[PDB]
RNA sequence: CGAGCUGGAGAUACGCUUUGACUCGGGGAUGUCCGAAUGGGGAAACCCACCUCGUAAGAGGUAUCCGCAAGGAUGGGAACUCAGGGAACUGAAACAUCUCAGUACCUGAAGGAGAAGAAAGAGAAUUCGAUUCCGUUAGUAGCGGCGAGCGAACCCGGAUCAGCCCAAUCAAGCCGAAGUGGCUGGAAAGCUACACCUCAGAAGGUGAGAGUCCUGUAGGCGAACGAGAGGUCGUUGUUCGUGAAACGAUGACUGAAUCCGCGCGGACCACCGCGCAAGGCUAAAUACUCCCAGUGACCGAUAGCGCAUAGUACCGUGAGGGAAAGGUGAAAAGAACCCCGGGAGGGGAGUGAAAGAGAACCUGAAACCGUGGACUUACAAGCAGUCAUGGCACCUUAUGCGUGUUAUGGCGUGCCUAUUGAAGCAUGAGCCGGCGACUUAGACCUGACGUGCGAGCUUAAGUUGAAAAACGGAGGCGGAGC
RNA sequence: GUAGGGGAGCGUUCAGUCCGCGGAGAAGCCAUACCGGAAGGAGUGGUGGAGCCGACUGAAGUGCGGAUGCCGGCAUGAGU
């Protein structure tokens, strides 16, 4: 069915990277990505929070309660940020380690 | 049929049947007078179409 | 009766056709092109062969309303089709000639209304394609009707990525269709032309 | 534009539905549903029954050329055998026959294959000489 | 480029169906009893159209001789009376004069005696 | 290649990863048993051996048919090819010939094709000059209980085009130009005011409709290194059915020459003309398609392959036959907790734009069942209506035009089919939804209409180009009939 | 007025083209007393939650009451 295969199976971003949100819900707000799935194009940013209920009818002493948990969403984020604003990179270089790539817009600090 | 090129219904000028005379020729024949001697032409207006569908193309 | 915009200035040449261009020549026209571009394509179970079925059902007589035969006839579900559509190819020859005085009152359509030639390229400057548009907008061309480019030579047509604005035609390449489907026309190129 | 584009009034009418009938059968009421090996030919009518046995030959057909094509207009181009398939006599693979029907009298040259007795004794009788080959 | 005969059938349908207003049973619930239903029923609206005529003529006559009789008289003798004299020529609409203005009808009947004997 | 991965798998636990995991490509190393199965047997996936190498485990060999050997073959392939063998229904308005048809089926063999092929030819010009395919010839010649009906070839155009030899760039992949605000919205990529790219405005995803957010597209780059004789008799083929019936082929009997030679040219003979067997091999044009890509005046699931995965459920001893079934939402935040109940199921709360999306969840027709209201009905015979009038109730196309319903009067013999004639006590039908019946092909024939040429009128195959089309005049119809 | 022949058009799907509509919401379904000579079409409302009218032209897998038709669902015989 499917599911992320509509893209490259490939995502644009690490698990490290502030990222800010644009478009849907919490627009412009920033947060460090946690949990990234290249495959259903998931992404969980401690942005969006969620408060979900976790179900647990014999676990002992279950206390069925609300905690707090994050959310993932889709491409509807900006990766990589540095003008406080949503940006682009595909320019490139290289530092002391030539073995690695880097990535820029119309500045380069990533 | 090819038994139709060589059947009395040539493809003529306006579109009509040549007949002959099945009268009598080869047998059954030997009295009258000049009744065999009828080798002549025939015609008809009211089979030329149900005849000539069958060699109109070959003509 | 159309002077050249870039290079030359005549257009004195070439007859165009009587009567002043006629709806019906084109429209057998243009139904022949559609024509030979309908694709033979058809995905269905005309026969009652083609299908997996068995040949016997049930019994003639005496299983009480029944009297059917093969599960794959056209009164089942599932089963054939009546009539179905088989592959095909739908085209045919139009007449030279006929063509021939498509395109030759096709062209007569639009020296009556939008009408534009030029013979020199030499300002688009490479590929660049801003600077494409920026030709054209000097030209009457200000990018609201649709326009098509016959002219041959490889850069000419590089620059042109666009949609609504103008269109690429290799090599002299017309049809009635493609100059009916736009609205300004731009001959460009002598070689087809006189 | 390419949507006012009509149609000749006539150039191609509607087909013919027997379906959704509202007082339609189809075809004869007995006797004619789904078979078609009757035909309309066969040898039982007149057809069989004709005194004719003939005989087949078909030898060669030679191209009637009329004599008005010749004579009337044209300022004689020499029929020859090459410079005449432009005078409107391509045929090829059968010989050529020239016979006398336009009567304008004119001096012209004529070779063709085969002539009448009519159609040389009209063209020498005017001007000309018709060539048959050795 | 097989075309389905969705949307086309009920419409159709639906048109028959809501004709059945009245109609008792199935006749006004099922499609193939409905629509059957009419087919009778066009030879009635049809027919009726026709009929509705004799029916009201009918009507109209039963009153002129009613009121005729009233007074010493009857239809054959007082339409007869507004023929023996040009002057009379009503017929229509007359059998509402001799249910709503007695007196207006009186007059008529007086009238047709004194063309007739 | 550059951060995730830990299969479809919804979940938990333990972990694998800058000493470049996984994944995507390309070669190896392991591959139990069954299967041509080949150690033997065997009712397949089991049982039993022997020999040899050996530390026991364990490993290896042991089938048959050709060969000194190397090596090769008995196997499996949807269709296509050749060969052996070879129906009937049907047609002939019956039916023995002929058709069907040398089709289906059976069997053998081979390939990414085969077949065929380098003249004892075709044919009538003292010519072309391997074979095969396409067009044409042409439906002509011809064949046929002279019936049905079957049906060439040469000439020419075109695809593709060679004759040598015996015996005496596509697969990984990377790089890859160009937007902000405001407003409606739950959510915009839309509306609005401006800007920019464009050898990239194909396309998909992203809360909705997308050039400039993402992946890609134009273009460029791109590897260790992986691909590219005669005769007789009985008969047959070719259009040829015994006809004047050649020639080729074959079973059985016979049996020639070879240079002032032999075969053939629709019995035969002379003349003339062409060619020279009894040896072989041989690219390409051609066919088909399991598989792959792309495309669509191809369906959108009662369609379409049978299957939105399944030769599964299920039926039969077996061969074999053979289904139906889709959709929560943008994303699970898919319902803590409370009330009734054993449960199911339901009601609040909450999440969400929506619960009027609640997991036997997109839309939710009809048949069928039920609840409520209005108007009516328990002395009249009713194809179930139609017309008229009255009573009652409602007034969003509509306070005056009617709608809904009813009382009564008049009138009134279901539909379809099949028929001289149907309400028919003749036929069909439980209802409803869906599905379902005059089409398609052959430059075919004929006619009406329309259109572009006009005493001329067009091309077929094909080639070169295709986001488009021209070229191609072998050929056919006009033209003189008898 | 039946077989039948002739004429003019409606509707459905797909396609080209044109003017467009759509989150304040399409198609579809549902109600209706309006319009056209018929096939039909329009306005408004309710539902629904993403796509789809009109005009011209082209192409068919194009219009159901029936065939003891086919598939599915649901009735009657009965609480027998
Ligand atoms: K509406
Ligand atoms: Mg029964
Ligand atoms: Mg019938
Ligand atoms: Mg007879
Ligand atoms: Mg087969
Ligand atoms: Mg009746
Ligand atoms: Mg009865
Ligand atoms: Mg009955
Ligand atoms: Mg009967
Ligand atoms: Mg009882
Ligand atoms: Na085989």
């Amino acid at each position: 069915p499917s599911a992320g295969s509509h893209h490259n199976d490939k995502l644009h971003f690490k698990k490290g990277d502030t990222v800010i949100v644009l478009s849907g819900k919490h627009k412009g707000q920033t947060g460090k990505v946690l949990l990234a799935l290249p495959r259903d194009q998931k992404v969980v940013v401690e942005g969006v929070n969620v408060i979900t209920k976790n179900v647990k009818p014999s676990m002992t002493n279950p206390q069925g309660g609300q905690e707090q948990r994050e959310l993932a969403l889709h491409a509807s984020k900006v990766a990589l940020v540095d003008p406080e604003t949503g940006k682009a990179t595909r320019v490139r270089k290289q530092i002391v380690d030539g073995k690695k790539v880097r990535v820029a817009v119309a500045s380069g600090k990533t | 049929t090819h038994k139709m090129a060589k059947r009395r219904i040539k493809i003529t000028g306006t579109g009509k049947v040549m007949a002959f005379k099945s009268g009598k020729r080869h047998q059954n024949t030997g009295k009258s007078g000049d009744e065999i001697r009828g080798k002549g032409k025939g015609f008809v207006l009211a089979k030329a179409e149900w005849a000539r569908m069958k060699l109109m193309l070959p003509r | 009766a159309q002077i050249n915009v870039i290079g030359q200035n005549g257009g004195r040449t070439i007859e165009l056709p009587l009567p002043e261009v006629n709806s019906g020549v084109l429209h057998e026209v243009v139904t022949w092109q559609l024509a030979s571009r309908r694709r033979g394509t058809a995905s269905t179970r005309t026969r009652a062969q083609v299908s997996k079925t068995g040949r016997k059902m049930y019994g003639q007589k005496g299983t009480g309303n029944a009297r059917h035969g093969d599960r794959s006839v056209p009164t089942f579900v599932g089963g054939g089709v009546a009539f179905g559509p088989k592959p095909r190819s739908y085209d045919y020859t139009l007449p030279r000639q006929v063509r021939q005085l498509g395109l030759a009152m096709a062209i007569a359509s639009r020296q009556e209304g939008g009408k534009l030639v030029a013979v020199d390229g030499f300002d688009i400057a490479d590929a660049k394609t801003k600077n494409f548009i920026s030709w054209a907008k000097q030209n009457g061309l200000d990018g609201t009707e649709k326009v098509l480019l016959v002219t041959d030579d490889e850069n000419t047509r590089r620059a042109a990525r666009n949609v609504s604005w103008v269109s690429v035609l290799p090599v002299a390449g017309v049809n009635v269709y493609d100059i009916l489907r736009h609205d300004r026309l731009v001959i460009d190129a002598a070689a087809l032309e006189i | 534009g390419s949507r006012k584009d009509r149609k000749r009034v006539g150039r191609g009418p509607g087909g013919t539905d027997k379906t959704a009938g509202r007082g339609h059968k189809g075809q004869k009421s007995r006797s004619g549903a789904g078979k078609g090996a009757f035909f309309e030919g066969g040898r039982s009518r007149l057809i069989a029954r004709l005194p004719k046995r003939g005989f087949n030959n078909v030898g060669t057909t030679y191209e009637v050329v009329k004599l008005s094509q010749l004579q009337d207009l044209e300022d004689t181009t020499f029929d020859r055998d090459t410079l005449e398939a432009y005078r409107l006599v391509r045929r090829k693979n059968r010989p050529v026959k020239l016979l006398a029907s336009g009567e304008i009298s004119r001096a012209v040259t004529v070779h063709v294959d085969a002539a009448s007795a009519a159609a040389i004794k009209a063209v020498e009788a005017a001007g000309g000489r018709v060539v048959l080959p050795e | 480029p097989r075309a389905k005969t969705g949307i086309v059938r009920r419409r159709r349908h639906k048109k028959v169906l809501k004709r059945a207003k009245g109609f008792w049973g199935s006749r006004s619930k099922q499609y193939r009893n409905a629509f059957q239903t009419l087919l009778n029923a066009a030879t009635y609206e049809y027919r009726d159209r026709r009929n509705k005529k004799r029916d009201f003529r009918r009507l109209w006559i039963q009153r002129i001789n009613a009121g005729a009789r009233l007074h010493g008289m009857n239809y054959s003798t007082f339409i007869n009376g507004l023929k023996r004299a040009n002057i009379d020529l009503n017929r229509k609409v007359l059998a509402d004069i001799a249910a709503r203005e007695p007196e207006a009808f009186k007059a008529l009947v007086d009238a047709s005696r004194n063309a007739r004997q």
